């Protein structure tokens, strides 16, 4: 099923690491919306104009 | 500490050659817009206006404007009405007898402009007397809806709306003493709910403020911080204005303003108390709410 | 021996190819030659 | 092994060697080309003006 | 004043960041 | 090894390539130039 | 060790360099491209 | 490791040493630099003013 | 025996097969031809 | 043994029948063709 056995002692180190990176990713985003980001869609308003398709439409 | 003082050095460089942080525009008149520079206004014409002034105590053939002297009346209109559209100052009048259409002094613009200041006053006296206190007493005038452009302004522009379909406008042929409330409706689907959020985010990328500005999220049917009571006068004035100006009839019959509805940002234009909009006491009476 | 060629080959061709169409997306989309109605 | 001269023989390899060689080469050429370029950039038109 | 202590702040979010990393990489060391 | 050398050529390569794209992109987007309809 | 003494050197010593080179440019204050 | 000198012996390898010549020199070619570069800048236009 | 055969013809004909594709959709949109109702 | 016949069959009659399917979306969705009340 799915073509590859991580073994015993992979999903252990696996387990630890990810529960460890969601909550600092999320007090990061929490920190920066209250102190730099106003709205964030106003945020993505720079992926329309990038340069390879800002002319195309 | 290398860090640290990395950072100090850092913020030292930015301070010194950060140029300094702006004072808000103060004008006597306009809330945040000024008019300053009147080379615009052309400079003979402004000679001949000192003329008719000195010359008659009294405007002859004012349709409008009932209450006032030409030197008032002058003043008024190279601070507003030149002011507001940033215009020639010949652009709908004559050297001389200019209170009426002869030789096509750039005809059918006087007209147009006598129209508009009836519809300021009428929309100043119905809809923006509401809840005065606290609220202020500033009023539209021509700076609104004009921001120094005389004409081809537009209601919606393509910074606004990033997220919204282009094809997307306020839906203005609706009751709106609640017409578009969803919760809990039971007989409205998601797509009910979609367009309710697209007005939803119009009306907060229009104001300034987020969206805790009016309505307490924990329950959005809920009444309790009074910034919708205003917006609901706001929604009914907005309807009002396309319903009787821009389209009576048909935009074809009757019509002004070249059919461009109003959109709610071409006034406010990024902030509450929207700039152009004259602080308490300085428009003229008629114009004014209270007359 | 510290480098084994076939890597680079691949890595080469990648970021070749990679140029080409994102100096031709970028050179289409300017706007500025008059290219298939412009 | 033993090509490189002996002052550097504890850091490079045999094989090491000949590969830098190319890349302080193709350095030298491209800084050549570097200064060409940015006098020719700054004979059209200066930038600090 | 609100920029310096935002930063000095932001710092120690990375700082609560950093001891996975060493985690990681003592991992990867230690097991050739 | 104290540092292996091919480490060093492939930061050396990925951190220049980054380089001239992004003072590419600055100049061409700074509008001072007159270049590609300017 | 030695090796994450220079990398974390060299990476603070770059982003220092950006950071101060965006903030000068951005400050208008030179008249360096069309300023 | 017995090219390094006795009183950082504990501390340096044979090939650290090296390198951190190599690093020493590059150290004071680019404070060389960027003390001239300052009292162009400074001759150009004062930043304190 | 270092660089197999069927590996580069393989990547062949995907990357020829997709550019083939990429190319007749930029062309079919581009609507400078007059195909197909333009 | 170095290029099995059933993988040559397998790829061909996959990729025959997408680009058939596609072919046949686009020309439906092109509406030139008065096909199927157009
Ligand atoms: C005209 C002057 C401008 C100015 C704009 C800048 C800019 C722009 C910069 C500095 C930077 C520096 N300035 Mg200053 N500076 C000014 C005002 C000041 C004032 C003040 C008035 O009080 C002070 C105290 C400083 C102080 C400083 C130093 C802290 C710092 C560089 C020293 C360094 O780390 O070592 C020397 C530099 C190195 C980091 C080591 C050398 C590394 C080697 C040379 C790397 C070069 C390799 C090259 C990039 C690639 C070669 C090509 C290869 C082929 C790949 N500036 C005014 C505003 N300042 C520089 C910086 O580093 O910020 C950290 C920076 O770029
Ligand atoms: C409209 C509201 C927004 C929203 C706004 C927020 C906000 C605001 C935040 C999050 C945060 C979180 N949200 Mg969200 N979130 C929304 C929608 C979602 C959805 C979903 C399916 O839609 C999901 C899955 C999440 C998921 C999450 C994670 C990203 C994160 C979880 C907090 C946490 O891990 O750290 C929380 C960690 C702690 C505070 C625990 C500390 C506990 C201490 C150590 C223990 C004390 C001991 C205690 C007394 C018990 C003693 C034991 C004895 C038995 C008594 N959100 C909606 C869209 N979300 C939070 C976050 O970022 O984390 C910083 C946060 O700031
Ligand atoms: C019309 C002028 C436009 C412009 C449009 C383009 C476009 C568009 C392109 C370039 C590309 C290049 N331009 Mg130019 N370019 C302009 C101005 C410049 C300026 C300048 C004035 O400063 C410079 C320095 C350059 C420099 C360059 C090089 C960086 C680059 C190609 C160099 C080389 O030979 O390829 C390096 C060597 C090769 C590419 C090897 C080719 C390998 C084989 C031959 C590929 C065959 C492909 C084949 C079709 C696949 C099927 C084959 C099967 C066997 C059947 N251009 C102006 C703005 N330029 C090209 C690019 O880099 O793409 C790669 C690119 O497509
Ligand atoms: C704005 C005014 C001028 C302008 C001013 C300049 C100036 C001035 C310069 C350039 C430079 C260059 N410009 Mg320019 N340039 C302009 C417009 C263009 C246009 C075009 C669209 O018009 C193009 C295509 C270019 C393209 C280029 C390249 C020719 C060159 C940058 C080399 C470099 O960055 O790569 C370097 C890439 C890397 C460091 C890595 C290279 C990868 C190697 C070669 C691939 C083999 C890798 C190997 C297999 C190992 C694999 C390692 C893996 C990464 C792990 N310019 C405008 C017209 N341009 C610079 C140059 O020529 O100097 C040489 C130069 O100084
Ligand atoms: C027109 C003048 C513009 C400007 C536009 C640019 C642009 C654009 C570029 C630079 C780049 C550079 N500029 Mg300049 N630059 C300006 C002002 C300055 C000022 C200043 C007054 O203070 C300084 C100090 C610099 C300094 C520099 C260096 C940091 C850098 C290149 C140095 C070097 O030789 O490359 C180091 C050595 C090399 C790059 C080795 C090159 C390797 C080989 C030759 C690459 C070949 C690529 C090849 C095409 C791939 C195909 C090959 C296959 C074999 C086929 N510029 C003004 C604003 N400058 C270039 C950059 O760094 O990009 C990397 C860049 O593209
Ligand atoms: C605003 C007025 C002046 C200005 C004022 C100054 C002043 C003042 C200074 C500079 C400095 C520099 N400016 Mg400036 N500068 C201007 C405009 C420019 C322009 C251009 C677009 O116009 C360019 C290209 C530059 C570029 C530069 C570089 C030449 C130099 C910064 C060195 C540094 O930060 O790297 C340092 C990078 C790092 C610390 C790491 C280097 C990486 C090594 C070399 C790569 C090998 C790594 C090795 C393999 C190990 C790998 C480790 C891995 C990373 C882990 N300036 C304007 C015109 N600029 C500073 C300088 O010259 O001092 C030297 C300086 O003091
Ligand atoms: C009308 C002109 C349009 C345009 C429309 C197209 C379209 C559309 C296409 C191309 C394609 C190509 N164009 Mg053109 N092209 C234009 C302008 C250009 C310009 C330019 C002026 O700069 C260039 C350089 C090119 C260059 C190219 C080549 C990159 C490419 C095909 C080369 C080759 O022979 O194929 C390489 C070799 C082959 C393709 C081998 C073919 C293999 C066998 C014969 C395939 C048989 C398929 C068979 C039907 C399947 C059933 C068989 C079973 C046995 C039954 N075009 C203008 C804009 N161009 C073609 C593409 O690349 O697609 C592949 C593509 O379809
Ligand atoms: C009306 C004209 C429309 C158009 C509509 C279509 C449509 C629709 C199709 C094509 C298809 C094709 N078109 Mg055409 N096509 C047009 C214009 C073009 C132009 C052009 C002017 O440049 C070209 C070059 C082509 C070229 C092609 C070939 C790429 C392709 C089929 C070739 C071949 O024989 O099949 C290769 C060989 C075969 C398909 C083998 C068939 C295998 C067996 C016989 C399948 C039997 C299926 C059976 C029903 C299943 C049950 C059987 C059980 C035993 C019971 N078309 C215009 C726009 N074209 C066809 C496609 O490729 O789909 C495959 C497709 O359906
Ligand atoms: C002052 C109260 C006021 C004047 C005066 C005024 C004049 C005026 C003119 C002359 C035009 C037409 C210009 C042209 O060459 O056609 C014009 C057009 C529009 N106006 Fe107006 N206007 C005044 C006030 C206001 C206010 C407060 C609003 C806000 C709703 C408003 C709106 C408009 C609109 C819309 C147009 C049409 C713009 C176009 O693109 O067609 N005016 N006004
Ligand atoms: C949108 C636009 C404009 C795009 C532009 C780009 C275009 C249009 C095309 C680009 C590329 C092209 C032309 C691709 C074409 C691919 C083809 C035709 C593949 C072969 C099919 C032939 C096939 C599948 C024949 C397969 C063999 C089959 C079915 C045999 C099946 C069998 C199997 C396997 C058995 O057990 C035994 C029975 C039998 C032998 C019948």
């Amino acid at each position: 099923i799915l073509g590859y056995s991580i073994g015993e002692i992979g999903i252990h180190r696996v387990a630890f690491w990810t529960g460890a990176a969601s909550v600092l990713f999320s007090n990061l985003c929490i920190f920066l919306s209250g102190t730099f980001v106003k709205d964030w869609n106003a945020f993505w308003g720079f992926w329309d104009k990038m340069p390879i398709w800002n002319g195309v439409g | 500490v290398m860090a640290v003082a990395s950072i100090a050095i850092f913020w030292w460089i930015f301070y010194t050659i950060t140029p300094a942080p702006a004072p808000p525009l103060q004008n006597p008149i306009y809330v945040n817009y000024t008019q300053e520079p009147t080379d615009y206004i052309s400079a003979e014409s402004l000679a001949a206006m000192n003329a008719y002034i000195q010359a008659n105590p009294q405007p002859q053939a004012v349709q409008v404007l009932k209450g006032m002297t030409t030197a008032q009346i002058s003043a008024y209109m190279v601070a507003q009405v030149s002011g507001g559209l940033k215009v020639d100052c010949s652009y709908c009048h004559n050297i001389a007898n200019f209170a009426q259409q002869d030789g096509y002094p750039n005809a059918a613009k006087k007209v147009t402009a006598r129209k508009m200041m009836l519809m300021s006053a009428d929309l100043n006296q119905n809809y923006t007397a509401k809840l005065p206190a606290s609220v202020g007493g500033y009023q539209i005038t021509c700076a609104t809806c004009h921001n120094g452009k005389a004409a081809g302004l537009e209601p919606y522009p393509i910074e606004i709306m990033n997220t919204l379909p282009n094809d997307w406008r306020l839906p203005l042929e609706l009751d709106y003493p609640g017409g578009l409330v969803v919760t809990g409706r039971k007989d409205v689907s998601n797509h009910e709910v979609e367009q309710n959020q697209f007005a939803m985010y119009h009306m907060n990328v229009s104001m300034g403020q987020g969206c805790t500005f009016c309505h307490n999220a924990r329950y959005f049917p809920s009444y309790e911080i009074a910034q919708k009571n205003h917006s609901i006068i706001m929604l009914q004035m907005t309807k009002h204005i396309q319903e009787t100006y821009v389209a009576p009839g048909g935009r074809i019959a009757d019509g002004i303003m070249a059919g461009k509805s109003p959109s709610c940002w071409l006034c406010h234009q990024g902030a509450n108390i929207p700039p152009g909009a004259a602080k308490p006491g300085q428009v003229p009476a008629v114009l004014s709410s209270t007359p | 021996r510290p480098f084994e060629f076939r890597t680079s080959v691949v890595v080469s061709t990648l970021l070749g190819l990679v140029m080409a169409l994102l100096i031709h997306f970028v050179v289409l989309s300017s706007g500025a030659f008059n290219w298939l109605r412009a | 092994n033993d090509l490189v001269p002996d002052q550097w023989k504890p850091l490079f390899n045999n094989a090491q060697w000949l590969v830098h060689d190319i890349v302080v080469k193709t350095i030298y050429g491209g800084l050549i080309i570097a200064v060409i370029a940015h006098v020719l950039c700054w004979a059209w038109t200066p930038w600090i003006r | 004043m609100n920029w310096i202590v935002a930063t000095f702040m932001l710092m120690f979010v990375l700082v609560a960041f950093l001891p996975l990393v060493v985690s990681l990489a003592y991992t990867w060391v230690t097991n050739p």
